[PDB]
Parts: structure tokens; C-alpha cells; sequence
RNA sequence: UGGAGAGUUUGAUCCUGGCUCAGGACGAACGCUGGCGGCGUGCUUAACACAUGCAAGUCGAACGGAAAGGUCUCUUCGGAGAUACUCGAGUGGCGAACGGGUGAGUAACACGUGGGUGAUCUGCCCUGCACUUCGGGAUAAGCCUGGGAAACUGGGUCUAAUACCGGAUAGGACCACGGGAUGCAUGUCUUGUGGUGGAAAGCGCUUUAGCGGUGUGGGAUGAGCCCGCGGCCUAUCAGCUUGUUGGUGGGGUGACGGCCUACCAAGGCGACGACGGGUAGCCGGCCUGAGAGGGUGUCCGGCCACACUGGGACUGAGAUACGGCCCAGACUCCUACGGGAGGCAGCAGUGGGGAAUAUUGCACAAUGGGCGCAAGCCUGAUGCAGCGACGCCGCGUG
RNA sequence: GCUCGUAGGUGGUUUGUCGCGUUGUUCGUGAAAUCUCACGGCUUAACUGUGAGCGUGCGGGCGAUACGGGCAGACUAGAGU
């Protein structure tokens, strides 16, 4: 995950696609993976909702299509990218997530999503 | 009743008749014909006359333009019939 | 099953019952069958009035009163005369 | 709510409903297969024994006379008209 | 048996013609004031979400067993004994489809009305005709284990039945052939002939304690289905339909029917308004009006539709199946993260909205309903009570 | 603005038939409460019970053709040639 890339939200604030800005984490700083935080933008939006289209955002990644190293030698790989809209203590603005995650929230910190994902892998 | 009673009488019912030309009858052994009657304005209190359409049964399709024909009312025959040809009367001129 | 029940239809502390003929899956103060009577607990002893042979018709074809209706049957004698039993009055 | 019973007895009643009615349903097609065959001699047995067994589950009460008159009738006429 | 007018255009007049008023009504609110009793009425807005307690259980006179009661029982001196009334839990039977709530949806044979059912089903009720006759296999419960945080569940034994299955015989099951009457065309009601077949169950008894079940005739009751007539606005909605219209052959239903299916025809609906849009529960009823009419569907009564939203099946005589089940969605909660539980448009009550509408009360004393042979049990239906001048009536403040 | 004309509404005199409209009687139905007459009970009324009206209608049978109407005819006045 770079700049422009778009990714599918994975909670319940509205928002349907966002497009990254930033990678945020140091200056130059080129990959998001699971567990970076991202700037972002509302690219679309369900009708109506708490999020409107434009509004920039800030997000954590949480599902990568490119397979992650772990330290015991294995790899995890999803289907499709996908983001946790938060706020700035890290918590989701969102009240549930969809879908799985990975692990690597865990050691980042994310414990308010993690507890609230249907699955952590 | 040293054995099963059969029944006790009882009237028959009487079912509705009325009399009207065929228009249609390219149906297969359905024949559909125009009814009117006459109902006085609940209001006004003029006399007023109104026509209807119905759809008889005909198990010998026989029966053309006009060909006014009298029909007594049936168990629901198909899905809009509830008509049966009864006889024919005053045939088309 | 039919049955003949009592019918309340008065006032809050005037509680006068009718003696009709109702269907058990129906409410107390419902559209009966066919009202054979009335019963006001209200007089000196009672004030009781049964037809006397409609409600003859209703227990031979197989209505089955209640309790209170049953009494006031066993008074007004009528049920002793359905039932062949000696005493058809005992008011 | 004391109905946990009454869906162990209904649940009971599925199965032998449906095993009843499923027997039933081999039989007919039994019989239906022997009709188009038109062997025409042991299709006279299997009338019979298809009679048997659907009015049997007519008395036991898994379907009604009605139902078991109409197929009976069905089958008779299946059978008749070949 | 019941019909009021007044003001207001002008320098003054008569018409036409608007606007306003005097009257009544309400499931009402507000302002001020405020004694009581009889009877009624009280979320009209958010079918918004709900803490909590109660709203459907019963039968030992169907059955296996004994958790408790008093118990004769051995006796522990605090432990024993189903054989005994009695009965936790369990099998089985019935009820649970009634009762209670809301008016969301619905312009519809939903409702009111009158017909048809030769197109029909129908437990418990009544009652005519007869039976109530033979065998088999497992299991609940209990016991021994296992899994799971729970919710729940597996393996091994073990005991019945008015539980289940297999039997003998029984015409309103069928087929073919006929007789006898009927018309309203398919037909209708009853016997005969030959070929087919279809159930029951036992239990209790102070010895006339009583209960039962089925094979079917006929009533009573409830309901399924069709038809004519009547009850909104809108054409600045003019063309609608293809299982749609009909027919044939099958399938399906308790029952007729494109209800479903394979084939054939091209038909069916529309200016008397289809199709489309807006709105709405219908009626008996309620208000106003002399009446015709205009408004309205709240108490109550009849019906219909719905039960967090959307969809589906089963049991059963009978299911929108509120306090039954399966799935999808949202919400809330527990969790060991693997998984689970839930739906007050029942009674009472809470949060929120609104100008605004009530107790987490009593009792089955009476009526109705359900379970037995009963005695009896349940019933927020019901009978009441509590709050409000909220409405009618009546009496005082001499 | 005028005219024509589709559906529709409406229609001269007279005869016969039907009796659909029309009208009469009878039967069934039109639930109860509530609306009214007359009574009865809460000391009265409100409230409630009873008898009769209401339920304007509908279905069935049995009477009439005076008018509208269906059918079968006839006439010339309408109208047309
Ligand atoms: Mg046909
Ligand atoms: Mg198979
Ligand atoms: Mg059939
Ligand atoms: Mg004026
Ligand atoms: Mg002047
Ligand atoms: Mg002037
Ligand atoms: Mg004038
Ligand atoms: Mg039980
Ligand atoms: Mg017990
Ligand atoms: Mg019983
Ligand atoms: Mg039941
Ligand atoms: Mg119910
Ligand atoms: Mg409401
Ligand atoms: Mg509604
Ligand atoms: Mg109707
Ligand atoms: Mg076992
Ligand atoms: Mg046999
Ligand atoms: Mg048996
Ligand atoms: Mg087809
Ligand atoms: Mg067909
Ligand atoms: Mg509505
Ligand atoms: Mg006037
Ligand atoms: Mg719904
Ligand atoms: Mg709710
Ligand atoms: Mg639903
Ligand atoms: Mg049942
Ligand atoms: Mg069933
Ligand atoms: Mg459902
Ligand atoms: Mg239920
Ligand atoms: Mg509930
Ligand atoms: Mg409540
Ligand atoms: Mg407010
Ligand atoms: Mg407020
Ligand atoms: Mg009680
Ligand atoms: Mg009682
Ligand atoms: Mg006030
Ligand atoms: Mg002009
Ligand atoms: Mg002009
Ligand atoms: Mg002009
Ligand atoms: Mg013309
Ligand atoms: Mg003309
Ligand atoms: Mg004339
Ligand atoms: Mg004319
Ligand atoms: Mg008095
Ligand atoms: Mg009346
Ligand atoms: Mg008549
Ligand atoms: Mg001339």
C-alpha cells in the first residue's frame, strides 16, 4: 500500500472506499502494512451517512493482498485491501468490524479493534 | 335407525339467470358475452344503464356476432368463468 | 363444542346475566348463537327466566351448559324434562 | 415456557411423517415405472400393494381420505387406460 | 313535530358577491378557579427502544420411577425401606390456533349486504349402526462415563405404557358393470354384482366408585372457496397484460380453479377510467344539520391485517403460530474468541418525542376458557380498587 | 368563433305480447348495544333491564300492465325523398 492506492473500508461509519495520502511513520516513507496508520480520503460514501465524501481521514491498516512475513517463519495473505477508520487515540470511529484481521494489531496496539473483529488471524 | 340414515330433504338452491348477445366467442369453447343492467343514482335518483362482460362455458362452440343467448351462473369453470351456456334464444339476424 | 353460558350486560355493581347459546371458542360478552333466557342476581331470591324448549332443542342436539346454567336449568325443571327425570319443577 | 416437549414430540413427527411419506412416494414411482414398462402383469400386484400402503397411512393419519382416494383413483385409471 | 339572522363596497339606493360573527360537538390541551358522589373515559405523536415482576398450564382414574410431606415399617440415635396415599423430574394425552394487544400495512371479495358450495373440510358436543381381537422392537427417566466457560451434547447399559410397528375381520376408499329416483351441465342421493382394502386400549373402583378408543350414519358448531350490489382523490396517469385469456393431458388441493406443469389457439383488460400516483383499516356506530346531506371510525361490538425487519416449513381437526421453530439483516448483552441468548403493537412500569393522557394494587368472591372420575389447579380474560373536573348527571356552599 | 358528427342521453300516434324497471302482499334475512315510543330498577338523573319501532336494503313465491322499457306489427303528423 503507497500513495493513491484505494482500499475498502472494513467498519460501519459509511464510508465505502478511501484513497491513501500519507503513509504515515517517518518522512519518505514508501509501504503501509498491517498495523501502519494511513491519511486518507473519502472517495465514496453511502448515501446520507456520518461520512461524506472528501473528508480526510486517518486509518489503520488491517488486510494486505501482499502476503506478510512473521517471525516464525509463516505468511499471512488476504484478498483485498482493507482499513479501519479511527480516531486519534486509536480508536475505530466505527462501532463493528467486518470481516477478519491480522495479528499484527496486536503488537501495534489496536486492541479496541482487535476485540471488536469477528476473527483475528 | 336399525341401520345408517340416508339424508333428510332439504330445497336445492336457485342460481341467478340472465340473458345477453354474444360478442366474442374466438375462444376455444369459451364464448364472452355483454350483459347490461339498469341501477338507479344514489343521488340524483336518475335511471342509468350500464354494461357488463362475463365469460361462458361452451362445450360446442356455436355461437356468433350478436346470438343472444341466456346463461345460469356455475362453480368457477377456469380461472374467469363462472358462466355455462344454458340455451340459445332469438339467433343473429 | 356448544354451549349455553351466561351473558353479563349490565352496569358495574348491576351484574344481570343472560341465558344464551354460545360457542366455547368465543368471548364471555360475545355475539352468541342464540340467547334462550336471562338470570338478575339482583332481586329478593332471583329473577330467573328460561324459554324452556329452544334450550330442550339446543341439549338434545348437544349444547352442554355450564355451571350456573346448569343450576337454573335443574330449577326451571327443564332439564329434568330432558333428562325423563321425575321432578320437572322444583322452583 | 414448557414447549421444549412440544418440539421434541413435533420433531418425533417429522421423521415419521416423512419416512412414512417418502415409502409412500418410492412406492407410486415403483408403480408409475412399471406403468410406462407396461408389463401389464405384475403392474396388476403393484396396484394393489400401493393401494394398501397409501390407504394404511390414510388410517394411520399422515394424510387424509381425500388425498388417498385421488391417487388411488390415479393409479386405478394409470393402470386401466394402458 | 320541523327551516331566524347580523355586520361589512356607496355622497345616498337596489342587486350580485365575497370575509366575519352569534350555536353545538371532542379519547382534547392551555389560563384561572376548584367540595363531593353515581357512571364512563384517558399515548390521537415514535408499529420508537426497553430495566423489572406477573400473563398457560393440567392429568397418578395412561405409564415407568421416588426428589419432598406426613408417614406403620429397620433403626441411625440422624441414618434405612416404593411396597403405601402422595409426587420432583421424565414418557404419554389435551390444551397451547382460544383468550389479551395495535391499526402498521391494506383501495383489496379486506368490510357491509344477499346468494352459490351438484366444488367443501370439520377435534372436543349429541346420537344411530358394530367392534373393543393377536405378536414384536427400542427408548425416555435412572445408572457409568466423555466433551464444552457456558448455552448444550456423545458413547454404554437400563424400564414401561392409552408411545411405536407388524397382524386377523370390518362397504360410504377405489375400479368396472348395473338397477331406482331426481336437473342445474359437469351431476346429485341409495342399493346390487365382481376385484381391491382400510382401526381401537387399556386403566380405576369405600364394589350400580367410572372412565375410555375406534370402524361409520345423521345432527350441532367453526371455517375454506366463488358471485352481484355499495362505500376516497388524481388523466398535468391513455394503452395494459403473456401463466397473461382460453382449451387439452397430467400434477396439486379438504375443495373448483394457470394453483403448477407439457402442447394448441390468440386472445383477455381499457374512456362506465384498466394500468399508474397520493391517501386510508372496513362496518354497526359517533357529531352536526329540520331533512337531504357534510364530517368521523376513538369507548363498545363484528371482521380484517400485523407481532424488531424480510422470508419459510412442520406438528396439529384447526396456525399473521405475539409469550413455538429455521434462515438473512439491524440492535443489545455474556464469552475462555471457539461460541451463545433475546424481542412488552399482553398487564404493570422505564427511557425518548410531544400541548398532553394513569398503579411495577387486590382476588379468582361471580362469569367465560383449559386439564380429571374427581376433589381441585391456572387465568394482568375478568370483578374491582388507585390517579385526572377529563365528560354526563345530581346535591350543597344555608 | 361556427358547423359536422362518434359514443351517450332523449324521443310522434296506435295495436298485441312479456312483465325488466314500477308497485302490492307474503316468507327468509337485515346480530347486539346504541337512535325513538312506552314502561321497570338504582332516593332522582346519568346508568341499566323489557316490550315495540329502526335496520331506508336484499333474496324467494304469489298479483298489474296505468307509465318507461324488450319484442312483433300498423299510421302519417315528425323527418326525409
Ligand atoms: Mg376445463
Ligand atoms: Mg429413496
Ligand atoms: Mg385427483
Ligand atoms: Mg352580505
Ligand atoms: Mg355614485
Ligand atoms: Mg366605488
Ligand atoms: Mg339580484
Ligand atoms: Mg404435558
Ligand atoms: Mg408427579
Ligand atoms: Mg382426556
Ligand atoms: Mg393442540
Ligand atoms: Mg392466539
Ligand atoms: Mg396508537
Ligand atoms: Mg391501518
Ligand atoms: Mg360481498
Ligand atoms: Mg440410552
Ligand atoms: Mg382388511
Ligand atoms: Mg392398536
Ligand atoms: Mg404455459
Ligand atoms: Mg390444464
Ligand atoms: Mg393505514
Ligand atoms: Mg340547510
Ligand atoms: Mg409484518
Ligand atoms: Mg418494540
Ligand atoms: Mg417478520
Ligand atoms: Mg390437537
Ligand atoms: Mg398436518
Ligand atoms: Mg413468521
Ligand atoms: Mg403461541
Ligand atoms: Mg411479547
Ligand atoms: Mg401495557
Ligand atoms: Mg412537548
Ligand atoms: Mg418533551
Ligand atoms: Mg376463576
Ligand atoms: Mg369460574
Ligand atoms: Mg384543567
Ligand atoms: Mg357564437
Ligand atoms: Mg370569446
Ligand atoms: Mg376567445
Ligand atoms: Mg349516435
Ligand atoms: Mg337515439
Ligand atoms: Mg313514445
Ligand atoms: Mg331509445
Ligand atoms: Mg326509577
Ligand atoms: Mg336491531
Ligand atoms: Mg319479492
Ligand atoms: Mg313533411
Amino acid at each position: 500500500i503507497q500513495q493513491e492506492s484505494r482500499l475498502k473500508v472494513a467498519d460501519n461509519t459509511g464510508a465505502k472506499e478511501i484513497l491513501c495520502i500519507r503513509v504515515l511513520g517517518g518522512s519518505s516513507r514508501r509501504y503501509a502494512g498491517i498495523g501502519d496508520v494511513i491519511v486518507a480520503t473519502v472517495k465514496d460514501a453511502i448515501p446520507g451517512g456520518n461520512v461524506k465524501r472528501g473528508d480526510v481521514v486517518k486509518a489503520v491498516v488491517v488486510r494486505t493482498v501482499k502476503e506478510r512475513r512473521r517471525p516464525d517463519g509463516s505468511y499471512i495473505k488476504f484478498d483485498e485491501n482493507a482499513a479501519v477508520i479511527i480516531k486519534p487515540d486509536n480508536d475505530p470511529r466505527g462501532t463493528r468490524i467486518f470481516g477478519p484481521v491480522g495479528r499484527e494489531l496486536r503488537e501495534k496496539r489496536f486492541m479496541k479493534i482487535i476485540s471488536l473483529a469477528p476473527e483475528v488471524l | 335407525g336399525p341401520k345408517h340414515t340416508p339424508r333428510t330433504p332439504k330445497p336445492r338452491g336457485r342460481r341467478k339467470t340472465r340473458i345477453g348477445y354474444v360478442v366474442s366467442d374466438k375462444m376455444q369453447k369459451t364464448i364472452v358475452v355483454e350483459l347490461e343492467d339498469r341501477m338507479r343514482h344514489p343521488l340524483y335518483g336518475k335511471i342509468i344503464r350500464t354494461t357488463k362482460k362475463v365469460k361462458a362455458h361452451d362445450e360446442d362452440s356455436v355461437a356468433g356476432i350478436g346470438d343472444r343467448v341466456s346463461l345460469m351462473e356455475t362453480r368457477p369453470l377456469s380461472a374467469t368463468k363462472r358462466w355455462r351456456l344454458v340455451e340459445i334464444l332469438e339467433k343473429a339476424k | 363444542a356448544v354451549k349455553i353460558k351466561l351473558t353479563r350486560l349490565g352496569k358495574i355493581r348491576n351484574p344481570q346475566y343472560r341465558v344464551a347459546v354460545a360457542d366455547a371458542r368465543t368471548r364471555r360478552d360475545g355475539r352468541a348463537i342464540e340467547v334462550i333466557g336471562r338470570y338478575h342476581p339482583k332481586e329478593e331470591p332471583s329473577l330467573i327466566e328460561i324459554n324452556s324448549e329452544r334450550a330442550q332443542y339446543w341439549l338434545s342436539v348437544g349444547a352442554q351448559p355450564t355451571e350456573p346454567v346448569l343450576k337454573l336449568l335443574k330449577i326451571t325443571g327443564d332439564w329434568q324434562k330432558f333428562k325423563g327425570l321425575p321432578g320437572a319443577q322444583g322452583r | 415456557k414448557s414447549q421444549q416437549k412440544r418440539n421434541r414430540t413435533n420433531e418425533r413427527a417429522r421423521l415419521r411423517n416423512k419416512a412414512v411419506k417418502s415409502s409412500l412416494r418410492t412406492a407410486v414411482r415403483a408403480f408409475r415405472e412399471a406403468a410406462h414398462a407396461g408389463d401389464k402383469a405384475k403392474a396388476a400386484e403393484l396396484l394393489a400393494s400401493t393401494n394398501r400402503k397409501l390407504d394404511k397411512a390414510a388410517s394411520k393419519g399422515v394424510i387424509h381420505k381425500n388425498q388417498a382416494a385421488n391417487k388411488k383413483s390415479a393409479l386405478a385409471q394409470a393402470l386401466n387406460k394402458l
